[PDB]
């Protein structure tokens, strides 16, 4: 359904 | 396993406190032997690893077309193969590397010969008076300003059991003793007994020089906590370390020529050996060695008039064919050639990387110094002569002599006014000036220190401005004002020597109103920036724990919107107050950091106090190391220069 | 994000530190602002490429230079010659670095440089592209990250979803591609299609490019280290080099092309194998023999090439060959020497230099 | 995973005024940092008269660390090593990876004395300044109990914390450990 994106560190 | 010296020394000191004389004798003797054994071990494997794997040389590099890159790679691989082989050999002797490291307080304790003090007391207490007198004489030779040692030696000598010949030095190097003995015998006009001692001294000198040169490859010297921001790539790290090692090897020359009895090293040590030898040989009646020694002296100073006269007289007394047959000594030739090559390398590094080098020899020809350094040296000579002439004229126009010959100054810049001179400040080497900088500069520097937050150095401020955290105009202004203060303070005090930086930081002090309860104690005790203040006996001791190279001090204040925070000059007893200055905007107080100016700062009751503190040196060896990097950064950031990328 | 890139003329508009551009990009990424994050990530990628190219250009002027011959006396003191040469090279490097625009900004930390080397930023990039209706660039960035790391969990799911998408079966391309990779692919295609001169031209173009890239990669590994012990001169100069040597050893494998998800093994020997067959089919054994000798140099356990060598050897007089046409090409010999020396030095130093103060946890 | 090898173990018994709250076992890295393990072991065994026996923790700052090891003066200004008074820093080969890593407390550069601290949270701002030489092996619950005692404005615990005993436990075979946090069941 939706590609997984990384959690934003900053 | 050769227990380290400091553990044994601590055991001995504790036993001395308790009152166990066998304990102190056993422990202190063990400490001395352990230090000697560790030194011999280091010397032995450094020499052995050098002699097993000699350096190779294939400098026939070929820039073959489309083959320069691989050839460079293979050359580097040859060099680093050799280096790794030597490192493996060194590692497989030396053993545990923890044993060869000890603090600097212990090194100071060992260089002053304290264990011999302890040992002489112990030996006397357990009736071994011969060893007692030997230890006492060794300690006395080490420290010549002890009347207590003198009376102890008197007491020992009056007592039956010991003679004059018992006085044997257990610590001084053999070549120095041989030289001093031979020179004394020469001064009594006994040339027959002078030549063998002097020749022995020459041989010992060369052996000891080789031994000292091999102990100079130690750890790199990061200046404080700057190992956490060291970012040198491989070929720059190697270069920094090697330049330091070479500098140490060259400074071994001035260390082999010093004795604790004298306050300065002998001048022209090795050529002086030859100078004595030639006349002694002449007085004996051996002319061949006389002309040989004259010829080996002339190889160091080739234009001397007196030695040339002596050689001409000898040659007239001799035959010309014999004189043209003989030449100088070969050990002297090898010595001189190696020294010249090392000095060339060190002067090149000084010219290019800005790493200072102070020559320990006065026989160096001028051809080994690049042109920029020669121009700088000429300028320094000219300014020294000018200052001396000015002082002579002023003394012709003549405490008060001190208050006059070394206090008036031109005050180069405009707007700078002499608010209080030394007489109005009750002392010597004191001044308070006003208007060093304006109000806008003060505001800008205040912003620089408020945003970056409290000691911030000029190099750190420049880096912060480069990143973007602080404005860059502020960092450049900080650099400018520091250099301006240095120039004005060097011109005021009539200095013929150049003045170098030592340290500088920008600091802000805040008052906390919730910790002011019952705060009757002073914020900071009276101190002296040079040595440690022992107010108990009203003396000062210049010791390596203190910064003994600092010579002048200066402070400039940037705001006056607070209460408290005064600056006062005080007497040595640390109680009475001699003078006080009121901080304001652009006010600078400058003084000599010696023992004649003890100073103190009060507590701030409320507000903000921000100023710059500066310390200067007269010794070029002890210059601020971060100032070279800051200079490079300023040149890069504000005076760019491209290199034709096309 | 590499169309408007030129080393000679880099816009002064976007000259900022690499760390600050990366920080701004991640700040906008966490702020759910996609367009600005795309712009800043592209800026940071271009800045990293500029830094790498500036370092390569600087290391070429200095190290690869003709040598000054010093006087006759200095020939009797080898240590002074060696370290004086090192001193001169260090001075040339420092002087050359001040004039280049990329070195007058603030230099990045080792963590950020390793982070960029591991191709991490591309992760963020692909997601951002999807949120800005840039599906072709999204799949391209996903493929570029996946190419270096093939065992990631989330990226495989992302690539499966992307491949499910219609049309997006022909935009798959590597954004961090090299010259010799494309030249090799073209030459292989020509060889497979029964055409020899085109393959010869492309392979002969591809070989020196690989060698130049290899030597620049070797020269870029001689970086800094972090200080954590204080040892003597020879014992600390030889600890810096051991880290440098680990990095250098792990350097021929990173430049190998990947086709079909599997790296091509024995790259240089493969090039010579192709070249030899192509030259044979043109009956130009004058060039076919040295390639065969080079291949046998790199891989000594191939019966096929040894039989080919026997075949060439026995027909020496028919085709008028000389012994001068039976030695390996010099560039291959240089490559062989460098790689073998590096492996021998590292194996030696992993027994005598490196301390044993650690072990495996059980 | 690669980790440092422990060579000696030492044990402390702690008492909060009147309760005995337990025993703590430290494992020291003697092949990485010698001359700092030796000072600790010699002072724990008390083989030279002076030692850690009947000493006291004087800083129990919450959620940071617990510090002790001043046996000469009650405050934090005393303490001496076996190599004189102070000795230089050796090497920063290890960092503060988490709770339970023992390190040497110093008042500047090259001023290691006899005072140590046990970190309770990860402290990465201390790396490169303080030298780390051990890791807590057992009794993390006792460290947690000591960390939560009531303090004052200067962090001096209201009830005294006493090292009622200290000794040394020998290890026949060095073994490696994991470079992460410790215990915390
Ligand atoms: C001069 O001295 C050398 C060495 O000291 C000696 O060999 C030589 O015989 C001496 N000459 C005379 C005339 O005694
Ligand atoms: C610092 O001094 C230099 C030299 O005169 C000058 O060019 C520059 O403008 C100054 N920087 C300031 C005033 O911020
Ligand atoms: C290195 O750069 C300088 C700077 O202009 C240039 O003059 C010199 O020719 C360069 N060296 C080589 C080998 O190209
Ligand atoms: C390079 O390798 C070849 C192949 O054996 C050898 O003949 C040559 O001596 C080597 N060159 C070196 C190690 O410099
Ligand atoms: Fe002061």
């Amino acid at each position: 359904p939706g590609p997984i994106g990384p959690p934003g560190p900053r | 396993g050769m227990v380290t010296p400091d553990l044994l020394f601590a055991e001995g000191t504790a036993a001395y406190a308790r009152g166990d004389w066998p304990g102190v004798v056993l422990s202190m003797e063990r400490a001395l032997r352990s230090r000697a054994a560790l030194r011999a071990l280091r010397l032995r494997c450094r020499t052995q690893c050098a002699a097993d794997f000699p350096w190779e040389l294939d400098p026939d590099w070929s820039p073959s077309p489309a083959q320069a890159s691989g050839a460079a790679a293979l050359r580097d691989l040859s060099f680093f193969g050799g280096l790794l082989r030597r490192a493996a050999c060194l590692r497989r002797c030396l053993g545990p590397p923890a044993a060869h490291s000890l603090s600097e307080e212990m090194e100071l304790e060992f260089r002053k010969r304290s264990p011999y003090n302890y040992l002489q007391v112990a030996y006397f207490k357990i009736n071994k008076l011969e060893k007692a007198v030997a230890a006492a004489h060794t300690f006395f030779v080490g420290n010549p300003e002890h009347m207590e040692m003198q009376q102890n030696l008197d007491y020992y000598q009056t007592m039956s059991g010991v003679k004059e010949a018992d006085f044997k030095d257990l610590e001084t190097q053999p070549h120095m003793q041989e030289f001093r003995l031979g020179v004394r015998l020469y001064s009594e006009e006994q040339p027959q007994e002078a030549v063998p001692h002097l020749e022995a001294a020459l041989q010992e000198y060369f052996v000891a020089y080789e031994e000292c040169r091999a102990l100079c490859e130690g750890p790199y010297d990061y200046d404080g906590y700057n190992y956490l921001e060291y970012n040198a790539d491989l070929f720059q790290a190697i270069t920094d370390h090697y330049i330091q090692v070479l500098n140490c090897k060259q400074n071994c020359v001035t260390e082999l020529a010093s004795h604790p009895s004298r306050e300065k090293p002998f001048e022209d040590f090795l050529p002086s050996h030859y100078n004595y030898l030639q006349f002694a040989y002449y007085n004996i009646g051996n002319y061949t060695q006389a002309v040989e020694c004259a010829k080996t002296y002339l190889l160091f100073f080739p234009n001397d008039e007196v030695m040339n006269q002596n050689l001409a007289y000898y040659a007239a007394m001799l035959g010309e064919e014999h004189t043209r047959s003989i030449g100088p000594r070969e050990s002297a030739k090898e010595y001189r050639q190696r020294s010249l090559l090392e000095k060339e390398l060190l002067f090149f590094a000084y010219d290019v990387f800005g790493i200072p080098f102070v020559d320990p020899d006065s026989w160096t020809p001028e051809e080994v110094i690049p042109k920029r350094l020669q121009e700088k040296q000429k300028s320094e000579r000219e300014t020294a002569v000018r200052i001396s002439q000015e002082i002579g004229n002023l003394m012709k126009e003549i405490l008060d002599v001190s208050r006059l010959t070394r206090e008036g100054g031109p005050l180069l810049y405009e707007g700078i006014s002499l608010t209080m001179n030394s007489k109005l400040l009750n002392g010597s080497q004191r001044v308070v000036m006003d208007g060093v900088i304006s109000d806008h500069e003060c505001q800008e520097l205040q912003r620089l220190t408020n945003v970056a937050a409290y000691g911030v150095t000029v190099f750190k401020a420049l880096k912060l401005g480069q990143e973007g955290k602080v404005p860059l105009q502020s960092a450049h202004l900080y650099y400018n004002v520091t250099e301006k203060v240095r120039r004005i303070m060097e011109s005021y005090f009539r200095l013929d020597t150049p003045l170098y930086f030592s340290y500088s930081h920008l600091v802000c002090r805040t008052a906390i109103e919730e910790v002011q309860a019952e705060r009757k104690d002073d914020s900071h005790p009276v101190h002296v920036d040079n040595c440690i203040l022992n107010a108990e006996t009203l003396v000062c001791v210049k010791e390596p724990p203190a910064y003994t190279f600092r010579d002048y001090s200066a402070i400039l204040y940037l705001n006056g919107d607070f209460d408290g925070g005064n600056f006062y000059f005080t007497e040595l007893d640390a109680k009475t107050v001699t003078a006080e200055v009121q901080p304001q905007c652009g006010r600078a107080v400058g003084f000599s950091s010696g023992t004649e100016n003890p100073h103190g700062v009060k507590a701030v009751t409320r507000g903000q106090r921000c100023a710059i503190a500066l310390w200067f040196t007269l010794d070029p060896r002890h210059s601020e190391r971060d100032r070279v990097q800051a200079d490079d950064l300023v040149k890069m950031l504000f005076s760019p220069e491209e290199m034709d990328l096309s | 994000q590499y169309e408007r890139y030129s080393f000679r003329s880099f816009p002064r508009d976007e000259l900022m530190p690499l760390e600050s551009a990366y920080r701004h990009a991640l700040d906008k990424y966490s702020g759910e602002h996609w367009a600005e994050s795309v712009g800043y990530l592209e800026i940071s990628l271009r800045l990293h490429r500029l830094l790498r190219d500036s370092e390569a250009f600087c290391h070429r002027n200095c190290s690869a230079a003709p040598q000054p011959e010093p006087a006759a006396g200095l020939a009797s003191y080898p240590e002074l010659r060696l370290f004086g040469g090192l001193l001169r090279r260090a001075h040339c490097l420092k002087r050359c670095k001040q004039g280049l625009p990329a070195f007058r900004q603030s230099q990045p930390s080792r963590e950020v440089l390793a982070d960029f080397q591991r191709r991490e930023p591309y992760k963020f990039l692909q997601f951002a592209y999807f949120k800005a209706n840039n599906l072709p660039k999204a799949i391209a960035a996903a493929h570029t990250f996946l190419l270096k790391h093939p065992d990631d969990e989330m990226m495989k799911r992302n690539m499966a979803y992307y491949k499910s998408l219609p049309g997006a079966e022909d935009y798959i391309k590597d954004l961090e591609t090299k010259s010799y990779e494309s030249l090799f692919i073209r030459a292989v295609r020509a060889y497979n299609g029964e055409n020899w001169r085109t393959s010869i031209t492309d392979m002969e173009l591809a070989l020196p490019d690989f060698f130049k890239a290899f030597y620049e990669c070797l020269a870029a590994c001689e970086g800094s280290r972090e200080i954590k012990d204080f040892k003597d001169f020879y014992l600390s100069i030889a600890d810096h080099y051991v880290e440098v040597l680990e990095c250098k050893i792990q350097c021929e494998e990173n430049l190998t092309p990947v086709i079909g998800g599997y790296p091509v093994e024995k790259f240089v020997a493969t090039m010579y194998h192709y070249l030899q067959f192509a030259y044979y089919k043109l009956n130009d054994l004058k060039n076919a023999a040295p390639c065969a000798v080079s291949y046998l140099l790199f891989d000594q356990n191939d019966k096929v090439m040894q039989q080919n060598l026997v075949y060439y050897q026995y027909h020496r007089d028919t085709w008028g060959l000389s012994d001068e046409h039976f030695q390996p090409r010099p560039e291959a010999v240089q490559f062989f020497n460098v790689t073998t020396l590096q492996k021998e030095l590292y194996d030696f130093a992993k027994e005598n230099i490196m301390d044993d103060d650690e072990g495996e946890v059980v | 995973k690669k980790g440092p090898k422990v060579t000696v173990k030492v044990y402390f018994d702690l008492r909060i005024g009147d309760e005995d709250v337990g025993r703590v076992i430290f494992g020291l890295f003697g092949k990485t940092v010698p001359k700092t393990v030796d000072n600790f072991v010699a002072l724990a065994t008390g083989e030279k008269g002076f030692g850690y026996k009947n000493s006291k923790f004087h800083r129990v700052i919450k959620d940071f660390m617990i510090q002790g090891g001043d046996f000469t003066r009650g405050d934090g200004t005393g303490g001496k090593s076996i190599y004189g008074e102070r000795f230089p820093d050796e090497n920063f080969k290890l960092k503060h990876y988490g709770p339970g890593w023992v390190s040497m407390a110093n008042a500047g550069k090259d001023t290691n004395g006899s005072q140590f601290f046990i970190t309770t949270v990860k402290t990465a701002w201390l790396d490169g300044k303080h030298v780390v030489f051990g890791k807590v092996l057992e009794g993390m619950e006792v460290v947690r109990k000591v960390e939560s005692t009531k303090t004052d404005s200067r962090d001096k615990p209201l009830k005294d914390v006493i090292i009622a005993d200290c000794g040394k436990i020998e290890v026949e075979k060095p073994f490696a450990i994991a470079k992460e946090a410790a215990a915390e069941n």
